[PDB]
């Protein structure tokens, strides 16, 4: 199981330096090529560069002025540094392995969101969207959680700690005019079980070190 | 095949 | 530069899908084509489908297929399944610079489904904050186009609602949409009727869901 895990700050002030770390477990960076890739919010992908098995590097030309990739084979990590960031550099960043036989990028990490802004962090307020006669149709009732006024992105939501996944919809975030983000996560359940079963949404906003468990009742 | 500056050579 | 065509595309279950990747310059050298295909769904890293123009990654079903010349490549899914709803990217690493294609979003075309509409008044906890969010859920509809209209005491609302749409579900190919009407706490308790009017091809007539304050 070759596996890659990114890490680094969620929020960076403009003109400072972005420092991400890819920790590799399941094979050695002694061999193969080790890349950095970012995905802008418009959903375009852009290759950034790599460090190779021998320590050489190759960088996108639109970045040469300010990108640096290095590695530490004893920790089995490698590192991105991007100087003098602007809001244009807000993206999801991925690290990925490329190998000799295939010449393609075959193992990715999950990705880490990074925002460049002078604004400061803010944790979300989590309110229940409670089931009623106005949310119930057939044998089914809708309920959920509203996740309001957080910054920066992202937030993640589970229900009953991952033990309830069918019928779950967590919507993409919308940017309010207050400059803060907001989303909403709903699930449909059998209306009969509203009396007996407990429904808790788990809201995660790592940038502010927030976790809320909210119990949603009728 | 090794890669130098984004190009593959032998 | 790599140009994909089309930018969006729709296909019924069981048909053939063909995504095109156009290259500004030959990406062949040393007998291989340095052209690869990636699938990506929201919340997930890109996933390798096809490497070296035509080779299937292991783990990938044989339903996926790749085929290409020096500057013209194509990705083919036959037969397409519900799980195939995603965005597909082509990438080139023959020579400087290594670049990705603009992306192609594949939609699964299915029968019309009517939405199930729900309405949620603001909670007691949020009303203590001084803000009231009224949310309208459209669950499990198709196609994706839809219109949500907010009424407060049978009056049209404008500029105080936002919506967001899920991407097409990987099991039943439906969508879901939330609309959120935001008023101050002072304004929220000044009116009695709050209504959500949904217009959609799957409904014979517009459907209105509403509640009274209290």
């Amino acid at each position: 199981e070759v596996q890659l895990s990114e890490s680094g700050p969620s929020l960076v002030k403009p003109s400072q330096t972005l420092s991400l770390t890819c920790s590799v477990t399941g094979d050695s960076i002694t061999s193969g090529y080790w890349n950095w890739i970012r995905k802008f919010p418009g959903n375009k992908l852009e290759y950034m560069g790599y460090i190779s098995y021998s320590g050489s590097t190759y960088y996108n030309p639109s970045l040469k002025s300010r990108i640096s990739i290095t590695r530490d084979t004893s920790k089995n990590q490698y590192y991105l540094q991007l100087n003098s960031v602007t809001t244009e550099d807000t993206a999801t960043y991925y690290c990925a392995r490329l190998y000799d036989g295939y010449y393609a990028m075959d193992y990715w990490g999950q990705g880490t969101s990074v925002t460049v802004s002078s604004a400061s962090t803010k944790g979300p307020s989590v309110f229940p969207l409670a089931p009623s006669s106005k949310s119930t149709s057939g044998g089914t009732a809708a309920l959920g959680c509203l996740v309001k006024d957080y910054f920066p992105e992202p937030v993640t939501v589970s229900w009953n700690s991952g033990a309830l996944t069918s019928g779950v919809h967590t919507f993409p975030a919308v940017l309010q005019s207050s400059g803060l983000y907001s989303l909403s996560s709903v699930v449909t359940v059998p209306s009969s079980s509203l009396g007996t079963q407990t429904y808790i949404c788990n809201v995660n906003h790592k940038p502010s070190n927030t976790k809320v468990d909210k119990k949603v009742e009728p | 095949l090794i890669n130098t500056n984004g190009s593959w050579h032998i | 530069v790599l140009t994909q065509s089309p930018a969006s595309l729709a296909v019924s279950l069981g048909q053939r899908a063909t995504i095109s990747c156009r290259a500004s310059e030959s990406v062949d050298s040393y007998g291989n084509s340095f052209m690869h295909w990636y699938q990506q769904k929201p919340g997930q890293p890109p996933k390798l489908l096809i490497y070296l123009a035509s080779n299937l990654e292991s783990g990938v079903p044989a339903r996926f297929s790749g085929s290409g010349s020096r500057t013209d490549f194509t990705l083919t899914i036959d037969p397409v399944e519900a799980d195939d709803a995603a965005t597909y990217y082509c990438q080139q690493n023959n020579e400087d610079p290594w670049t990705f294609g603009g992306g192609t979003k594949l939609e699964i075309k299915r029968a019309d489904a009517a939405p199930t509409v729900s309405i949620f008044p603001p909670s007691s906890e949020q009303l203590t904050s001084g803000t009231a969010s009224v949310v309208c859920l459209l669950n499990n509809f198709y196609p994706r186009e839809a219109k949500v209209q907010w009424k407060v005491d049978n009056a049209l609302q404008s500029g105080n609602s936002q919506e967001s749409v899920t991407e097409q579900d990987s099991k039943d190919s439906t969508y879901s949409l939330s609309s959120t009407l935001t008023l101050s706490k002072a304004d929220y308790e000044k009116h009695k009727v709050y209504a959500c009017e949904v217009t959609h091809q799957g409904l014979s007539s517009p459907v209105t869901k509403s509640f009274n304050r209290g």
